[PDB]
């Protein structure tokens, strides 16, 4: 019943606004439309309630607005702590929600990741397995490409690579594990993790020796 | 509907309100609140009550009729142009989903 | 120091039973609604269920009619869920939250509830013996391998929590097999490597898992 835009993004600075459309049973006759903000593992928060009231502890520069059909959360100069998902909720008749809006903060300065390449231990061969740990960390804008390489050829099987998770400070986080046999992992002179983030691959090599 | 109640700035301004307990001295729970009433309870309380009494209560905002009969009709003293609008009386008949949703028009001059 | 706390959540088999239970305290639960939230690892919110000040009156969500049950303990503080005949559908964070008129001021950090015909399976836990292969200066790199496990959450600790500072737990995989695996690495100084043990403390409380792993440098 409550449609909001997938994403809107904007410059830090930028006064940003999302859209939450209703019927005129949901938004329209009603003053009872809430708006909350959240951040990757946490709970939301309660931004605007009542169309616009503002609880304490929510900064002066979000505001909520109603026109008709169609109530607004505006996000007036943007910081990259409001890169977070925002969800309106109407409750009239229901307690219903938006879809929900991907703020993006575009301003942000890009950073490479920081590759950390574990071979498969001790523990793990007398186990008879073995899988090759890439750790992926502090990466933005947050998107990879993780590209396992035996010797020079390439490795398709065996590869679970994580989506790049949003961490704490805006960067991002990701983990790509190689599943081999540890005849496999002896029967090669190396193995490289290629990480290819803006056009630009960091490799990390392991050897058996 | 087109129905109103109206006051003159300094009355007291008269909301009707009522319910018939399933059996006497059953009391239902009821609020009162300023706006129309939400998915639950009342938007801006001034008035709640129990199985037993009044658990919250507001100045100008009182039940003087026989609420432990049904009579949960409101007083609102002392008027203000301010307090012209509606009014929520939520009858909270026990059980899933079977509330008494009485919205009331006030209109203050 | 408004604080809820959800319990409860778990494992239950497709048409098994559930009772989660909110521990409310920093305000007065005897005059506020309540209800519970649910949201689909990577989706949504959706309100499932809302209970009265008194306690007397329900209120519940299409999806849930008839299956949940919400009450209150004004006396104990605390707010329950009963859900029977759960579904996969149901496998969601439940949120406890103080609803108003319809909005959630406070919410607690929610509790998971999996509803699987699959069988908790505990994690093989390995270490990851430090290199300074990829950190700049007198730190080196160092971690645990939780491999296979189900279902979420995993918790992992380094020397019982006294090492805090560098520690970095990895969001899990999820395998094609259906199982999770997570790692978690810890910046530590070089030269400590050979007199300071590094021990991580893995916690899976689905399956009864308590593991401890030391972390030494290999020959």
């Amino acid at each position: 019943a409550l449609t909001q835009p997938r994403s809107v993004s904007g410059s830090p600075g930028q006064s940003v606004t999302i859209s939450c459309t209703g019927t005129s049973s949901d938004v329209g006759g009603y003053n009872y439309v809430s708006w909350y903000q959240q951040h990757p593992g946490k709970a939301p928060k309660l931004m605007i309630y009542d169309v616009s009231k503002r609880p304490s502890g929510v900064p002066d520069r979000f505001s909520g607005s109603k026109s008709g059909n169609t109530a607004s959360l505006t996000i007036s100069g943007l910081q990259a702590e409001d890169e977070a998902d925002y969800y309106c909720s109407s409750y009239a008749d229901s307690v219903v929600f938006g879809g929900g809006t991907k703020v993006t903060v575009l301003g942000q300065p890009k950073a490479a990741p920081s590759v950390t390449l574990f071979p498969p231990s001790s523990e793990e061969l007398q186990a008879n397995k073995a899988t090759l740990v890439c750790l992926i960390s502090d990466f933005y804008p947050g998107a990879v490409t993780v590209a396992w390489k035996a010797d020079s050829s390439p490795v398709k099987a065996g590869v679970e690579t994580t989506t790049p998770s949003k961490q704490s400070n805006n960067k991002y986080a990701a983990s790509s594990y190689l599943s081999l046999t540890p005849e496999q992992w002896k029967s090669h002179k190396s193995y490289s993790c290629q990480v290819t983030h803006e056009g630009s691959t960091v490799e990390k090599t392991v050897a058996p020796t | 509907s087109e129905v109103e109640y109206r006051a003159e700035v300094g009355q007291n301004a008269y909301l009707p309100c009522f319910y018939t307990p399933a059996a006497p001295g059953n009391l239902v729970p009821v609020c009162w609140g300023k706006g129309a009433c939400p998915v639950f309870e009342c938007g801006n309380v001034v008035l709640r009550t129990d199985e037993r009494d009044v658990n919250y209560w507001t100045s100008r905002y009182w039940l003087n009729g026989d609420f432990r009969k049904g009579d949960v009709s409101l007083t609102i003293e002392n008027v203000t142009l301010a307090d012209s609008g509606i009014y929520c009386c939520r009858i909270q008949i026990p059980g899933i989903m079977n509330d008494e949703k009485f919205n009331l028009k006030l209109v203050i001059k | 120091e408004v604080q809820l706390v959800e319990s409860g959540g778990g494992l239950v088999q497709p048409g098994g039973s559930l009772r989660l239970s909110c521990a409310a305290s920093g305000f007065t639960f005897s005059s506020y609604a309540m209800s519970w939230v649910r949201q689909a690892p990577g989706k949504g919110l959706e309100w499932v269920s809302a209970i009265s000040v008194s306690g007397g009156s329900t209120y519940y969500a299409d999806s849930v009619k008839g299956r949940f049950t919400i009450s209150r303990d004004n006396s104990k503080n605390t707010l329950y869920l009963q859900m029977n005949s759960l579904r996969a559908e149901d496998t969601a964070v439940y949120y406890c939250a103080k609803a108003n008129w319809g909005f959630f001021d406070y919410w607690g950090q929610g509790t998971l509830v999996t509803v699987s015909s699959a069988s908790t399976k505990g994690p093989s836990v390995f270490p990851l013996a430090p290199s300074s292969k990829s950190t700049s200066g007198g730190t080196a790199a160092l971690g645990c391998l939780v491999k296979d496990y189900f279902p979420e959450p995993v918790t992992v600790s380094w020397n019982s929590g006294a090492l805090t500072s560098g520690v970095h737990t990895f969001p899990a995989v999820l395998q094609s097999s259906g199982l999770y695996s997570l790692s978690s690495v810890v910046t530590v100084p070089s030269s400590s490597l050979g007199t300071q043990t590094y021990i991580c403390n893995v916690n899976h409380k689905p399956s009864n898992t308590k593991v401890d792993k030391k972390v030494e440098p290999k020959s």
